[PDB]
RNA sequence: CCGGUCCUAAGGCGGGGCCUAAUAGGCACCCGCCGAAAGGGAAACGGGUUAAUAUUCCCGUGCCGCGGGGGUAGGUUCUGCGGCAACGCAGGCCCCGUCCCCGACGCCUCGGGAUAGGGCGGGCGGGACUGCCGUCCCGCUUAACCGUCGAAGGCCGGGGAGUGCCGUAAUGGCGAGAACCGGCCGAAGGCGGGAAUAGCCGGGGGUUUCCCCGGUCCGCCCGACUCCUGGGGCCCGUGAAAAGG
RNA sequence: CGCAGGUCGCAGUGGCAAGGGGGACCUGACUGUUUAACAAAAACAUAGGUCCCCGCGAGCCCGUAAGGGUGUGUACGGGGGC
């Protein structure tokens, strides 16, 4: 049941919606931060020197 | 356009039940508002078949059969059809109200009212003949009950 | 709308009406009171109905036949 | 992982604690009642363990009670010094006679209540000591401990008694019991599981453990914990 | 009977002098007639109906109500065809 | 605040049926400001403006004139017929 | 819209509407009526159905009106006559 | 006999609830005439049910059909005519259930 | 006037504070706010219209909140009037406070009342079939809103009952006040108004959707999974809060 | 719901719909849960029994700390084993 069948489920729900401060669908609707520039959790942008 | 489209919304009717007319085939095709669709339903090339009713003849035929008896047997039985709790409703109310206005007028005293009372609750009486040939056997009251 | 039986007080309704329809049939009329927030009726007997129509119209108010 | 699961309640899970907003607040006694007050209510309230009783007080206070035994609506109850040793009376320990049968102690003034207070549950006043102001009480358990004798008792004996002693015949009765409560139910034995959940988890024959000590840590510390004595000799040890 | 409130209050408003009450009572008294002598019609119950028809014969004397007397006249027109028709049929 | 009329077949059955005239706006402009701009701009009188944003991001209002003013002929008087 | 329909808090109510259609109405179920104090009894004169919030209902003509009932007041009343 | 005439009363139930009023007449067992003055306490010279009345424990000293100018002479020679203007103020907080019941 | 928008739930975020080498890390504390398009919660229904919107447009008939004007009851030191009572009735104006209630609540079970829907007989109109019979089918509708009525249940007054007496589907009830009599409060829903002028059926005239004519009925029956009401039982299970009123 | 009579078939709950039954041993009391994708079990849970740590400033657990869960609780209780 874990391969086609509950991809099904993904049709209706929502991690993450477009964030207002970089634009992207990285905007945790729960954590109420971004995942990907971090507003809502940190003024500064999120920016990290492991990533490319 | 869909012209049956149209024409369904126009007559009230479903799309299944809106016939045109073959000879109107060529106006078809000009046909641009709901305006056009009136024009031709009220030259007849557009109607509606009249709706399907299942007929009831046979059914009317057979429930006058079943009134008079037939089609009941044990073999035309699946399930269950009297109700045992509703005909105890029934059986209480039509005893209890014979008792209680032949007190309320006066032939039944308190006294032997109960007993009677207790008796219906306590399923001795089959039914209201047997109820009122115990009253009437047994002289507890004055004028017999009909 | 409302319905009133006693035509003392429709009188005062129907006296300061915009419009009074009139709708007739064999035992009664209906007389409607056309105001700004209600629609006042009454059903009077026909020969009250003739009578109240005219002193309608000698207070101007619209008669109308509906 | 493998934490085990009494270091995951630690944590303060859903799963793990108190569903207390079921409840209309917490039976403790307010630090400035005195005088009369009214039983206005009786109320069941869920995950306790006795009648609760709302009692509306002569200048306006209204607090919540564990009922004694024989409580009712519209009873006049008195509370303070001056009030006399009747059963629903709320009374300081000083003034208590001895060999009497009260229910939520107070161990030291102003704390609301901590001892007796579940259901058919008593404490009896043993002895006085007025000059350091202390009063002996035989807690439930059957322990001997001196409270401050300012401090305030009800009097009687917590109204429920017997609710135990009615078996919960089935799963599912002790299943509703638990949501009102903090328990996880229901509980898999430590060796019904495999090595990396629990110490008792493993081999082809699994096995308790025995005891382990006081000083064991967190995670080691499962099963007989640092106990005296186990089985029926630790019972007839103990008397 | 059934609209025995709406006397009182008459009486009571004509005797503090609430001559526009009284009028506005007026109304709910032949309202509480009419109506609902008409639905027991409409439900074809005529024996509740006249009872109620004949209070309302009683009234429009006891307080000179023309429009009781013509409303009352035309639910016995009602119940007569009815009576007519089930006295066919039957 | 105006930024164009709309043209369209059910726009101009609207003029002559309803005597509303329909318009795109800015989109942060509300009813009454369109109420004002439109009586500003072509000395009439609105009675209501029913407003809707369109799918593409556009503000369209249908602004219906008071009973003494033709809707067609603003619209024919603008030369935007 | 929809699904505040499948939720019972609404009444569903069939209606023929004169375009000979069926259709469904959506009603609110009537508030709860002023109940007494003490008893927790509904009160007479004020236990008419009610389907809005914002409606005035006139208590009845005694002191403390629509708060206790009469036996809670008249009861009263004698207690503070005696104290 | 407590309810008699001359004898200052409470009506407990009623419009004129927690008002103070004299008996001035017996009608029966079940009925009395009150009549606490309206201009004076607030209570219309009407039977009442003896029911619906509390007695009190002061009386006053008037004849059977007393006139509402005599019950004033009488309740100012006793000095109660303040008395007959307060009314009772009830503590409905007092009050449970098992009193009504 | 349909939803969001408002409220709070389980929860969450921010500031202050405390902690931290430090923060973009932690939160017991204080303060504020967020948190439901299925919970709470103001007020719109029927008809018509478009190629595509339709409780939103148009027609008709209304409702809610906020504010204003007139009239009226009332008030103008002071209190509204009636009834034994339950309680009824236009019940003055402005500001502030306190308290109470509504909001506000499970599961099972059985009585009662309705409505949607469905059927039968007759009538009128229209349709189906042509071996025989003459049957079969369709239309005959009535929204929100205003008024009146109100089953259960509760209550008031009279009455004063034990040889008892009054009952239920069932358990039952009574000097701790029954039978019995009279009254007050009180549903879904009914009926009238809305409203036949609409819509539908049938028969016609014109032409781009308009106009004319007739009918739109009589007597019954079943009846919900929809709506209302009450009785009984179960819980070591008790079945939210707040805005608002 | 019943009774009487007549009557047709191979077949009348005529299609549709719609239990094969019984004896005995092992085993887990039972309802319940489980290896999404080879295991549904005799495995897990369970009600019941019993033992241990604990009088609350407890016992056990979480956190670097501030502090937190059990706890709006109190031995007819919380936690931990079998
Ligand atoms: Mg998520
Ligand atoms: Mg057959
Ligand atoms: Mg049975
Ligand atoms: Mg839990
Ligand atoms: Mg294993
Ligand atoms: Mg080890
Ligand atoms: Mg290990
Ligand atoms: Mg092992
Ligand atoms: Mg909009
Ligand atoms: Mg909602
Ligand atoms: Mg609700
Ligand atoms: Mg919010
Ligand atoms: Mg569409
Ligand atoms: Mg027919
Ligand atoms: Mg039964
Ligand atoms: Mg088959
Ligand atoms: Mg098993
Ligand atoms: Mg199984
Ligand atoms: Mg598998
Ligand atoms: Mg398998
Ligand atoms: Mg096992
Ligand atoms: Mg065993
Ligand atoms: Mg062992
Ligand atoms: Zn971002």
């Amino acid at each position: 049941m874990k391969g086609t069948p509950s991809m099904g489920k993904h049709n209706k729900g929502k991690t993450h919606i477009r964030c207002p401060r970089c634009g992207r669908h990285s905007y945790n609707v729960t954590k109420k931060y971004c995942a990907s520039c971090g507003w809502g959790r940190s003024k500064r942008w999120r920016r990290y020197n492991w990533a490319k | 356009v869909d012209v049956k489209r149209l024409a369904a919304e126009i007559l009230g009717v479903g799309v299944s039940r809106v016939k045109i007319s073959p000879e109107a085939v060529g106006r078809l095709e000009e046909v641009v508002t709901k305006d056009d669709v009136r024009a031709l339903i009220d030259e007849g090339l557009i109607w509606a078949e009249p709706e399907k009713g299942n007929s009831r003849g046979r059914w009317r035929e057979l429930h006058e059969k079943k009134k008079k008896g037939r089609r009941r047997g044990q073999g035309s039985r699946k399930g269950r059809r009297l109700d045992e709790e509703e005909a105890w409703v029934n059986k209480m109310r039509v005893m209890r109200r014979f008792l209680n206005t032949l007190k309320r007028q006066g032939k039944l005293d308190p006294a032997t009212w109960r007993q009677l009372y207790r008796m219906v609750k306590g399923n001795y009486f089959r039914d209201l003949r047997h109820l009122k040939t115990y009253i009437n056997e047994h002289k507890l009251t004055k004028e017999p009950v009909k | 709308p409302k319905e009133i039986f006693l035509v003392e007080l429709w009188k005062k309704y129907g006296e300061k009406a915009q419009v009074v329809r009139v709708k007739r049939y064999e035992d009664f009329v209906k007389l409607k009171a056309r105001l700004s927030g209600y629609l006042y009726t009454i059903r009077v007997p026909p020969d009250k109905a003739e009578q109240l129509i005219s002193e309608l119209k000698a207070k101007n108010v619209k008669v109308e036949e509906v | 992982g493998k934490r085990i699961l009494v270091q995951r309640r630690g944590r303060g899970g859903s799963q793990f604690r108190s569903p207390s907003w079921k409840r209309d607040g917490p039976v403790r006694y307010p630090p400035n009642i005195s005088g009369r007050g009214i039983v206005v209510e009786i109320l069941h309230e869920p995950g306790l363990n006795a009648p609760v009783a709302k009692i509306r007080m002569e200048n306006g206070v209204e607090f919540f009670n564990y009922a004694a035994e024989g409580l009712y609506v519209g009873q006049v109850i008195q509370v303070g010094p001056d009030a006399p040793p009747a059963v629903g009376n709320v009374l300081p320990l000083g003034k208590i006679p001895e060999g009497t049968m009260v229910f939520n102690v107070e161990k030291r003034f102003g704390d609301g209540g901590k001892f007796a207070r579940s259901g058919g549950t008593y404490a009896l006043v043993i002895g006085q000591r007025p000059e350091e102001n202390k009063t002996i009480v035989r807690l439930p358990s059957g322990r001997v401990i001196e409270v401050d004798a300012r401090g305030r008792a009800t009097i009687g004996i917590v109204a429920g008694g017997g609710r135990v002693e009615k078996p919960f015949v089935k799963a599912g009765k002790k299943y509703h019991r638990a949501r009102a409560k903090s328990w996880k139910y229901p509980t898999v034995r430590g060796k019904a599981m495999s090595p990396y959940a629990h110490p008792h988890g493993g081999g082809s024959h699994q096995k308790g453990g025995t005891p382990v000590p006081k000083t064991a840590p967190p995670g080691q510390k499962v099963g007989f914990i640092g106990s005296r004595c186990t089985g029926r000799g630790c019972v007839r040890a103990r008397a | 009977p059934l609209c025995s409130k709406w006397e009182s209050l008459i009486t009571w408003a004509e005797k503090g002098g609430n001559s526009y009450k009284a009028l506005e009572f007026r109304e709910k008294l032949v309202e509480c007639i009419v109506y609902t002598a008409t639905e027991k019609v409409k439900k074809k119950k005529l024996d509740e109906a006249e009872e109620l028809l004949k209070y309302g014969k009683e009234v429009a004397k006891k307080f000179n109500i023309e429009e009781l007397n013509f409303h009352i006249a035309l639910l016995e027109k009602e119940i007569s065809k009815i009576r007519q028709r089930r006295a066919q049929a039957q | 605040m105006i930024k164009r009329f709309v043209i369209t077949e059910k726009a101009l059955r609207l003029a002559e049926r309803e005597n509303k005239i329909t318009i795109i706006v800015e989109r942060t402009a509300t009813k009454k400001q369109i109420a004002d701009e439109v009586q500003r701009l072509y000395n009439v009188k609105v009675e209501k403006v029913n407003t809707l944003i369109t799918p593409r991001g556009e503000k369209k209002a249908y602004v219906k004139l008071a009973e003494g003013y033709s809707a067609m002929d603003l619209l024919t008087k603008l030369g935007v017929l | 819209p929809r699904p505040a329909y499948r939720s019972r808090s609404l009444r569903r109510v069939k209606v023929k509407t004169p375009g000979g259609r069926t259709v469904v109405h959506y009603e609110k179920r009537a508030k709860g009526v002023p109940k007494c104090a003490v008893t927790g009894q509904p009160l007479g004169g004020m236990n008419s159905k009610v389907y809005r919030f914002g409606i005035s209902t006139r208590a009845p003509s005694r002191p403390y009106g629509g708060v206790v009932s009469h036996k809670v007041l008249a009861r009263a009343i004698r207690y503070a006559v005696r104290r | 006999k407590v309810i008699d005439v001359g004898r200052v009363v409470v009506k407990v139930l009623g419009r004129e609830a927690g008002r103070k009023a004299v008996v001035v007449d017996i009608v029966d067992e079940n009925y009395v005439v009150i009549t606490g003055p309206k201009s004076l306490s607030g209570v219309r010279r009407r039977r009442v049910n003896i029911n619906h009345i509390e007695p009190t424990d002061k009386k006053i000293e008037i004849k059977k059909g007393a006139s509402d100018e005599e019950v004033l002479k009488a309740l100012e020679a006793a000095g109660l005519v303040e008395y007959m203007k307060e009314r009772v103020k009830p503590k409905l907080f007092e009050i449970t259930p098992a009193d009504v019941k």
